[PDB]
């Protein structure tokens, strides 16, 4: 008894698409079928209920509809802002337990390329003091969702000390990513710069800071 | 117009206990249908379990795999649900969820809360240390704060006491070799407005009591 | 059999 979803779903914009979600006798079977919507790090949001209701508030552009034992979640006019996970759920009698399908991301095309905006901080003087020297290279606004980080310290690469997260998706649907270089107070006045590089596809970007 | 507000998320070691609370503004809790929705990092949502309104069964029902260990109840007077969590595995380690269903005028309305991050681990908490980032020509300029070395998440950030929000950009925590997280926030403000401006960032880390705020002044 | 919906299983109708 699990509600399964294709993992993906992706279509341009303007257009529609419809997240399946088809489950068993025992729960979608029985019971009505609710469609829900999560965007990146956000609480979920329901959409649909007993089959084919809308939330209040919710946009006309959702339709949900339950056939047997598989329902649907329709989706016209396709914008931007409906990049989210698609959940269906329905109650199971034979496990008396609320049933949350595996989910779909939705992936509206389109979208145009664009180049990191990138912000690099030094080491403070409170941050020497206490040890804990650590350069900031903040990386914003690029899509699609890959950077390479590469630091340098008079030119020459380095490798140790460096974290670096993976990208996440904004709220508008850029991409962010941080990396850290860490240092002692000592390596950091024993270099004339630091610089923080970013490569995106065909674009490089690089900051440098001094002591 | 409605606000579930959740407390209590944090650090529990493993066979350890926690307690979360749910509470509901805008809604009359005396008839809302309250329940609680889990998610680990990066996966599905997973049922946790409900309890009903008084005029229903008043009665609780839960998930196979935290039935016996997990307890829901409500206190009505106080509009308040809690999920009581006793015998707590890794496994657990998730987001919470609570939820208000009520039913009015054959309409259906399911509000869920902001979540809790409940972190089961054997690790210790850590309040992290934070660091103003001063700028350094241009019509605009960006300042920061580095909040360093904590666990467990999450920390939020806000700019003077949140009534600083445009040009506000928190970013998703670094894993470091330690174990400890590290973030950091900036705000992008136009370079005029330094000097006759002060900017303040305000760091709070809820699972050590830890709130910090600290002016970011031109170096 | 009684209607009901939801992660609370809200009494909808019957």
């Amino acid at each position: 008894s699990v509600l399964t979803q294709p993992p993906s779903a992706s279509e341009a914009a303007r257009k529609s698409v419809t997240i399946s979600c088809s489950g068993g006798s025992s729960n979608i079977g029985d019971d009505s079928v609710s469609w829900y919507q999560q965007v990146p790090g956000t609480a979920p949001k329901l959409l649909i209920y007993y089959n084919d209701r809308r939330a209040s508030g919710v946009s006309d552009r959702f339709s949900g509809s339950k056939s047997g034992t598989s329902a649907s979640l329709a989706i016209n006019g396709l914008q931007s802002e409906d990049e989210a996970d698609y959940y269906c759920a329905a109650w199971d009698d034979s496990l008396s337990a609320y049933i949350f399908g595996s989910g779909t991301r939705l992936t509206v095309l389109g979208q145009p390329k664009a180049s990191p905006t990138v912000t690099l901080f030094p080491p403070s003087s409170e941050e020497l003091q206490a040890n804990k020297a650590t350069l900031v290279c903040l990386i914003s606004d690029f899509y699609p969702g890959v950077v390479k980080v590469a630091w340098k310290a008079d030119g020459s690469a380095v490798n140790a000390g460096v974290e670096t997260t993976t990208p996440s998706k904004q709220s508008n649907n850029k991409y962010a990513a941080s990396s850290y270089l860490s240092l002692t107070s000592d390596q950091w006045k024993s270099h004339k710069s630091y610089s923080c590089q970013v490569t995106h596809e065909g674009s490089t970007v690089e900051k440098t800071v001094a002591p | 117009e409605v606000h579930l507000v959740e407390s209590g998320g944090g650090l529990v070691q493993p066979g350890g206990s926690l307690r979360l609370s749910c509470e509901v503004s805008g809604l009359t809790f005396s008839n809302s249908w309250m329940s609680w929705v889990r998610q680990a990092p990066g996966k599905g949502l997973e049922w946790v379990g409900f309890i009903k309104t008084k005029a229903d069964g008043g009665t609780a029902a839960y998930a196979e795999s935290v039935k016996g260990r997990f307890t829901i109840s409500r206190d009505d007077s106080k509009n308040t649900v809690f999920l009581q969590m006793k015998s707590l595995k890794t496994e657990d380690t998730a987001v919470y969820y609570c939820q208000g269903a009520v039913v009015i005028s054959h309409e259906y309305i399911e509000i869920w809360g902001q979540g809790a991050l409940v972190t089961v681990s054997s690790a210790s908490t850590k309040g992290p240390s934070v660091f103003p980032l001063a700028p350094s020509s241009e019509s605009t300029a960006a300042l920061g704060c580095l909040v360093k070395d904590y666990f467990p998440e999450p920390v939020t950030v806000s700019w003077n006491s949140g009534s600083l929000t445009s040009g506000v950009h928190t970013f998703p925590a670094v894993l470091q070799s330690s174990g400890l997280y590290s973030l950091s926030s900036v705000v992008t403000v136009p370079s005029s407005s330094l000097g006759t401006q002060t900017y303040v960032c305000n760091v709070n880390h809820k699972p050590s009591n830890t709130k910090v705020d600290k002016r970011v002044e031109i170096k | 059999k009684s209607i009901r919906i939801g992660p609370g299983q809200a009494f909808y109708a019957t």
